[PDB]
């Protein structure tokens, strides 16, 4: 339904048009309300006098159990626990409030609601803006890896720059590191995972000495098929003339970028 | 005054728990506990006797 907490708990424990908003109730029982008036002064009487007799003393109302949920399912929402241990965990937390109660744990409590929203809300967006564990994953990647090339420096470090740049402008994009290699997976479930490590290893060879030679397929069997899927995948980025053309990489990747241009183009066109 | 007679052997008791998903089981268990929630019954003979 929603994500935030506050919204998703109190659906649960709340009744509808009750005296928890009282103005709302004085307002239709007298004849302010606009939409439907008359409607409260033809209710049976029993009806009436009650809603009067709760409108000007109100009933207190005891909020532990409304402040409790929304945390329980803050936790839900944000996988600290399954939803079985959910039902679990709210009543163990309920124990544990009730066997420790007092004013400051109240405001402890309304504290914390507010702090574990926030946090949901947080953590929704930052899933959705980029997900800095995998810059992070890269940027070790890339300190392990040496920053100097003999044959072409100007290329080599355009294409760290781009590859920088398209992990980071594509979220659900994985980088990390399962054994002795870094890796790159183009979403969560998904296929393309690229070995890191192995295609920089091969590429590294590959940079300021295959302009000369990319008219003739002599050396072209020297591109692992990994790495040929590494420079697939940057395709639409490292536009035109970020990498030096005229060069076996810079071939292949004008021609990826040429492909899969008109592909969007003509789909966004359908019809 | 006619002999009739009756003795308990052995008494069990019974119960049929319908197989809920869990975490369905869960929120309805949540929900349930509040107190805007609670259950409520009468008596169809709502009487009194005298």
């Amino acid at each position: 339904t929603d994500p935030a907490v506050r919204a998703a708990l109190q659906s649960q424990p709340s009744g509808l048009n009750s005296t928890d908003d009282w103005r709302q109730v004085m307002d239709r029982i007298m004849s302010l309300t606009a939409r439907n008036p008359d409607a409260f002064r033809q209710q049976p009487q029993a009806n009436r006098l009650s809603a009067i007799l709760e409108a000007v003393v109100p009933a207190r109302a005891n909020p532990t159990h409304e402040k409790v949920l929304a945390i329980v399912n803050a936790l839900a929402e944000n996988r600290a626990i399954r939803p079985d241990e959910a039902g679990l965990v709210y009543d163990a937390l309920l124990q544990r409030v009730a066997r420790y109660n007092s004013g400051n744990v109240q405001t402890n409590l309304d504290r914390l609601v507010g702090d574990v929203r926030e946090a949901v809300a947080q953590r929704e967006r930052a899933q959705q803006q980029g997900n800095l564990g995998s810059m992070v994953a890269l940027n070790a990647f890339l300190s392990t890896q040496p920053a100097n090339v003999p044959r072409g420096q100007e290329d080599y470090t355009n294409f760290v720059s781009a590859l920088r740049l398209m992990v980071t402008e594509t979220p659900q994009s994985e980088v990390y590191q399962s054994g002795p290699d870094y890796f790159f997976q183009t979403s969560r479930q998904g296929l393309q995972t690229v070995n890191l490590s192995q295609a920089f290893k091969n590429l590294q060879g590959l940079w300021g000495v295959r302009a000369p030679t990319g008219d003739r397929a002599t050396v072209s069997s020297l591109l692992t098929p990994n790495s040929r899927l590494l420079l697939l995948l940057i395709a639409p980025f490292t536009d035109s003339g970020s990498v030096s053309r005229d060069t076996y990489l810079g071939h292949l990747l004008t021609l990826y970028r040429e492909a899969i241009g008109q592909a969007h183009v003509d789909e966004h066109t359908f019809q | 005054v006619d002999g009739a007679s009756i003795k308990f052997d052995s008494i069990c008791l019974y119960a049929t728990f319908f197989p809920m998903a869990h975490n369905t089981a869960s929120t309805l268990e949540a929900m349930l506990r509040n107190d805007t929630n609670d259950q409520s019954f009468n008596d169809y003979l709502s009487a009194a006797n005298m």
